[PDB]
């Protein structure tokens, strides 16, 4: 492909930003541009239409630009509900058809570090009659939406078995994710304990179970 | 003002074919074209073709060029999208928005200028497994999952498919403290969630806590109850 | 007013000749140019041949560009498609045309004045 | 001694559609006529009120350069005195036309397996073109009493239609890439020589 | 509304002139697409000429040279002149807006132009015998007479049931012909006699013609 | 050169289809329209698959190849009409198909009951030869005649009716060949062939 954005982008609050769209003559040569906001969840929305013409709803504090082969969106004022992925997309005419950009992350700093809240279940007793085992590790109340996530044997990490979900914005704003380590019923009867570690911007949560 | 609601969900077999609908609110078409947009889960928006009634035209990317088809049946005033030999990565959320239209009269060309209204979206997704109903277990409180008086405890809904699965819990009437988490997709291509609610500890003794899973694909709802 | 006399055809052997002439009558001056179509079976009609007459400048398609030969006679204002080393694809009826321009065309109806066609058979 | 850019029309990666046709102003230049009639059997060539042999030996004031793509069954439009939905509503040409005409199959170029819907033509038109006359209009075309108002609706449609160039169709459907060269010799001094 | 109101046909003599009107009611004819489009008496659908928003007229090969198409801005209304008619081109002829892509949505009426020669002429009468190879059919061939109709009885209306008189055709002569059978048992070929009462009115042509077997 | 079938047979409520076959049928479109008795037609389809406003969606096109196709769903005695596709292609002439008839069925089958005449010996005393070949009682009401010289086909002097409601629903129909005294004594025998959706009725008559 052949536009380009940025992966991410930050700006502070009140101030003004620049994302840059890079192109050639087969998008941006002979064709105009445009550009999209999309929140997290929720659906695209359109944002400039003509290089820089704007739709009923966005204000003047968004304004596109193009010169040759490369556009640019600046946004001024940064406000919250700003944070978002922002795309810019041309109508090529050498694959006959519209081409997006790779998009854009924007953070607005003025958040805070709000820690993971970790959960740790054993397997029931009801699945262990079932000849399975299952860990579950729930986080959740955790911003910005990042974690990684890694399980201890006894004093052992360990990867097999191990399937993570992506972040998802929750209903307040903060981010939630899970984590699930299956096991033989034997495998958790030899271990002594289980840990699930959750790491947050450099810091780490353990929480840790053992059987019964 | 007018809206585009597309078709609902689909999940389908790798091999098999797809076909979304969107309608148009009474005479949308009118010098507006209409364009098809995919997004796969966490990544990028893929132009996959378009249409315009006016000019009795559509168009197709590189892409999905040879194994889509687009149509527009001015009628009923609505557009289609059908994708064929459909592979797992074609699992996205697939999109329909009017875009409203440019005139480049310099090469006498008439393309896609922003989408500005757009659809809800519809979820496909391509996986070789098969249906099957949900594994139900318990997730006890105790000392562990206790902090400050409050305690937390939950259901496994583990191994099925496909997707949706709604859990809640007591029937409805407990709604405050509950925490339903989007299922994780396992290597073997089943689905597998968990839904938590933190209750006073005090109740443990004096409340009977059950979560009511619901997979309608399978036809199936398992009540479970959470005891210490 | 302006009319077009094919003759020529026949029956021959593969490896063979034949000759096909074209009289072009009602013709003011010699601003016209002159093309060979032929209508294989269940084939539309196809260029093989053109002359531009004030040029004195001839085209043939690349399949009979060797084995055909096209000339004009001043006197009886006829053209002439000396036809060599016939195969059996050259099998078709043949047809002349005019058109008041100097140059060539693939298309048919882009000539107004058509001669009735000569039947060639090469087996 | 700059040569005239007949590269650059012939050679063109993309050509304009009919109703917008490109003309490219063509003047003070070396020409030449070898690669014109000479060339190969390429496509097209038909010539009105002048001798291909003879634009060696002649000056001209200014010469045009009209590209444009139609499909094959019209290309017969693009010449003196002819009617028709491309003659009269797209790109005309005069009775008295002093040039040539070139137009070749480019069904390997302009035509994709899912239909090239680019290329337009326009439908409707309240009168005949001029000769030489470009008309980018894209106002809804009034057939009936009604006014339109912008409105796509019963007897108000819009003027453009697509081409659908796919491979599969047929000869007279297939694109045609078409180089109008125009003669012009008025009283001005004769710069476009091809000695 | 949209309403496209034809008038202008009749008889004519062959070689003739005649021409059709097409008033337009909402629908412009000087902007539009408008065609003529005729239906022979029992066949498939025709078309004749169009005429073009900016004047180009184009025509068919079966009326080149002979029939004109025009209009006049002012009354609203499409025209077709025919010139040097002949027997084939006897037909009901529709005008009818043309949208090219959208097709033809709006039509008239029809009107119906009979061209052939005229008169009031008498049927010639031959008898259909009945074949020498349990039921025989024979009949009456009532060959070329114009105009229609004709009554054809059978032993003076003595004999009814079993009788099928089988609608004219209307030659490329411009004149009618048709047959009436009567479906017979074989046994009664010898010792009947039969007589078709063949009348036609408007020449006063009665003709009795007997039917025997072929000798 | 459009082609279209002479008739097709759906009992009420089934689906008929038609077909509508060229050369290079690709990027022309293709409209249809219905003629209901004695009326003018009315553009049922246009541009292959579109429906204009007002029009059943019973009604519907499709095109590809060198075949588009008309197709009514739930068919009613209210769609017994005459239908003809038309091609858009040229710019300056329109053709159209040779029309179809789609008998909706009010009663049984019935095949046609054939009946050939020789030209009458008072006839060829007048120097003139017409062979009457008359077909009655078959349903529905659609024929095709063809006529043969020994057993070579005959084209010229031909004379064909329409196929007319006659008293008890069923129709008739009346075919005639007109010939030369010469031309009916030179060959052996002439022929009648009537065909009636698949099935054909052949009659036979000579010079003696
Ligand atoms: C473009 O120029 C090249 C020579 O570089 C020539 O071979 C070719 O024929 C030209 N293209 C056309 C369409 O004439």
């Amino acid at each position: 492909s052949v536009v380009t954005q940025p992966p991410s982008a930050s700006g502070t609050p009140g101030q003004r930003v620049t994302i840059s769209c890079s192109g050639s003559s087969s998008d941006i040569g002979s064709n105009t541009v445009n550009w999209y906001q999309q929140l997290p969840g929720t659906a695209p929305k359109l944002l400039i239409y003509t290089n820089n013409q704007r739709p009923s709803g966005v204000p003047d504090r968004f304004s596109g630009s193009k010169s040759g082969t490369s556009a640019s969106l600046a946004i001024t004022g940064l406000q919250s509900e700003d944070e978002a992925d922002y795309f810019c997309a041309a109508w090529d005419e050498s694959l006959n058809g519209r081409v997006f950009g790779g998009g854009t992350k924007l953070t607005v700093l003025g958040q805070p570090k709000a820690n993971p809240t970790v959960t740790l279940f054993p397997p029931s007793s009801e699945e262990l009659q079932a000849n399975k085992a299952t860990l579950v590790c729930l986080i959740s109340d955790f911003y910005p939406g990042a974690v990684t996530v890694a399980w201890k044997a006894d004093s052992s990490p360990v990867k097999a078995g191990v399937e993570t979900t992506t972040p998802s914005k929750q209903s307040n704003n903060k981010y939630a994710a899970s984590s699930y380590l299956s096991l033989t019923p034997e495998q958790w009867k030899s271990h002594r304990s289980y840990s699930c570690q959750v790491t947050h911007e450099g810091s780490t949560v353990e929480k840790t179970v053992a059987p019964t | 003002e007018v809206q585009l609601v597309q078709s609902g969900a689909e999940v389908k077999k790798p091999g098999s074919s797809v076909k979304v609908s969107c309608k148009a609110s009474g005479g949308t078409f009118s010098s507006y074209g209409i364009s098809w947009v995919r997004q796969a889960p966490g990544l990028g928006l893929e132009w996959m073709g378009g249409v315009i009634p006016i000019l009795s035209a559509k168009h197709y990317a590189q892409r999905f060029q040879g194994r889509v088809t687009i149509t527009a049946d001015k009628s009923t005033g609505t557009a289609y999208m059908e994708l064929s030999s459909l592979r797992s990565e074609d699992t996205a959320v697939y999109y329909c928005a009017r875009d409203i239209l440019h005139h480049d009269d310099l090469w006498g060309r008439f393309y896609y200028d922003g989408m500005d209204v757009w659809g809800q979206g519809t979820t496909v997704t391509v996986s070789s497994a098969s249906t099957k109903g949900p594994s139900v277990f318990p997730l006890a409180p105790s000392s562990k999952s206790t902090s400050g008086g409050t305690a937390a405890l939950g259901c496994l809904v583990k191994d099925y498919f496909p997707e949706p699965v709604t859990v809640s819990w007591n029937s409805g009437a407990l709604t405050s403290g509950v925490h339903t988490f989007p299922a994780v997709l396992q290597s073997s291509g089943l689905y597998s969630l968990s839904s938590v609610v933190t209750v006073p500890s005090s109740s443990l003794g004096t409340q009977t806590y059950i979560c009511n899973v619901n997979h309608k694909p399978s036809n199936t709802k398992v009540d479970k109850r959470v005891e210490p | 007013q302006v009319q077009l006399v094919e003759s020529g055809g026949g029956l021959v052997q593969p490896g063979g000749s034949l000759r096909l002439s074209c009289a072009a009558s009602g013709f003011t001056n010699d601003f016209y140019s002159i093309a060979w179509f032929r209508q294989a079976p269940g084939k539309e009609r196809e260029g093989v041949s053109w002359l531009s007459v004030s040029d004195n400048t001839p085209t043939y398609v690349d399949s009979v560009k060797d084995r055909f030969t096209i000339s004009r006679h001043n006197a009886n204002n006829t053209v002439y498609l000396q036809m060599n080393m016939l195969k059996p694809e050259d099998t078709a009826i043949y047809y002349c045309a005019a058109g008041r321009f100097a140059g060539r065309d693939t298309w048919p109806s882009s000539y107004d004045y058509w001669g009735q066609g000569t039947q060639v058979t090469v087996s | 001694t700059n040569l005239c850019p007949f590269d650059e029309v012939f050679n063109a990666t993309r050509f304009a559609s009919v109703y917008a046709w490109n003309r490219k102003r063509i003047s003070n230049c070396v020409a030449d006529y070898s690669v014109l009639y000479n060339l190969a059997p390429f496509f097209t060539f038909k010539c009105y009120g002048v001798s291909p042999t003879k634009l060696n030996d002649l000056c001209f004031t200014n010469v045009y350069a009209d590209s444009f793509v139609i499909r094959g069954d019209e290309v017969r439009q693009i010449a003196p005195g002819q009617t028709g939905n491309i003659a009269d509503y797209n790109y005309k040409l005069p009775d008295d036309f002093t040039g040539c005409v070139i137009a070749w199959n480019s069904n390997k170029l302009d035509s994709k397996v899912s239909g090239n819907y680019n290329y337009l033509y326009r439908l409707f038109r309240k009168s005949n073109l001029k000769p030489f006359e470009r008309d980018i209009s894209t106002e809804i075309y009034q057939a009936g009493n009604k006014p339109c108002n912008g409105v796509a609706g019963f007897n108000c449609y819009f003027p453009l239609r697509s081409y659908s160039f796919r491979p599969t169709y047929g000869v007279g459907h297939q694109p045609y890439r078409v180089v109008v060269l125009s003669f012009e010799l008025l009283h001005a001094p004769a710069t476009v020589c091809g000695k």
